[PDB]
């Protein structure tokens, strides 16, 4: 109903927390897997 | 090396604290960066990209892009621990649960992921074949190994895949052969200074949904390290026939 859309339970909320933190490890390790990409490509 | 999530769902403490002891090692930022993504008070919440629904206004290579996309949008995984276990001679059937729980999880995939990825988005289309196809190949002093899902239908060849190189894993269905899919490949390979020294072809894999069969993933295997391209040619040439005649 009207009150459970307002919080979500504390297990989704943790399943939601951890996918934010896996993408924003994924970005920042990808990020650099694309600069020792990027920098092996110019030493060549 | 990286670590593989054998826990399942809800990742459990001991796997979910070795993926930031790894990449606190890997990372040169170490601790600062792991801590900073930790003990952030608010982290951006992705979006959840929709799965693929075919509609009757869909081409087969509309789909094949759709499906591919959705594979882009949940990402490569870099973050050394891969979310989704792939034991690759299991029974098909039990694969397809696993690519619901990727579906459902909506989690970044790497090659073999995506493989079984696009097994489970393409059952639906039996015009569509479907069948694996690996590579080893040499890089910098070490080796790797690479699966895409090889795509045949009404006469040429394509592919579906996920991969950290945009040019190692969908490639259009244009191909007019077996052979000049996997020359791609090659030639892909080589421009990213990767020598290729094994190329494996599987079977065709069963559309039907409760496939008790493992996958097929070196029916045709090619030590290429002194084979002339004539040669690999042949063999690939000889094979595909095969394939397209059951
Ligand atoms: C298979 C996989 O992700 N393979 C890698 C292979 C690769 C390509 C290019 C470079 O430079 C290094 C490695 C990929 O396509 O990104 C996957 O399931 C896996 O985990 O293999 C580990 C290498």
């Amino acid at each position: 109903r009207v009150e459970k859309a307002k919080q979500k339970s504390a297990q989704q909320e943790l399943k939601q927390r951890q996918r934010a933190e896996i993408y924003a490890l994924n970005r920042v390790m990808t990020e650099l897997e694309q600069q020792q990409f990027d920098e092996f490509c110019k030493q060549m | 090396l990286f670590h593989v999530n054998k826990s399942g769902f809800p990742i459990d403490s001991h796997t979910w604290e070795r993926m930031w002891m790894h990449v606190a090692k890997v990372h040169p930022k170490g601790g600062e960066m792991v801590g900073a993504i930790r003990n952030a008070a608010f982290l951006a919440k992705p979006s959840i990209p929709q799965v693929p629904n075919y509609r009757l206004s869909m081409t087969i290579p509309d789909w094949l892009q759709a499906i591919q996309n959705y594979m882009k949008t949940l990402q490569y995984n870099h973050t050394g621990t891969q979310f989704f276990e792939i034991r690759k001679m299991r029974p098909l059937s039990g694969l397809m649960e696993t690519a619901k729980e990727m579906t459902r999880e909506s989690l970044p995939i790497k090659c073999l992921e995506a493989v079984i990825l696009g097994i489970y988005l393409t059952n639906g289309q039996p015009s569509i074949e479907r069948f694996p196809i690996s590579f080893k190949t040499y890089f910098s002093g070490n080796y790797f190994h690479h699966v895409v899902l090889g795509i045949y239908c009404n006469g040429r060849y394509g592919s579906l895949g996920m991969s950290r190189r945009a040019e190692l894993m969908d490639k259009p269905l244009t191909f007019r052969t077996l052979s000049d899919l996997i020359f791609d490949f090659e030639d892909s390979y080589k421009k990213y200074l990767h020598t290729v020294k094994k190329v494996k072809i599987g079977l065709y894999v069963p559309h039907e949904p409760h496939s008790f069969q493992p996958i097929e993933w070196k029916q045709l295997v090619l030590n290429v390290s002194k084979m002339l391209r004539a040669d690999i040619r042949k063999e690939l040439e000889k094979y595909a026939r095969d394939m397209r005649m059951k």
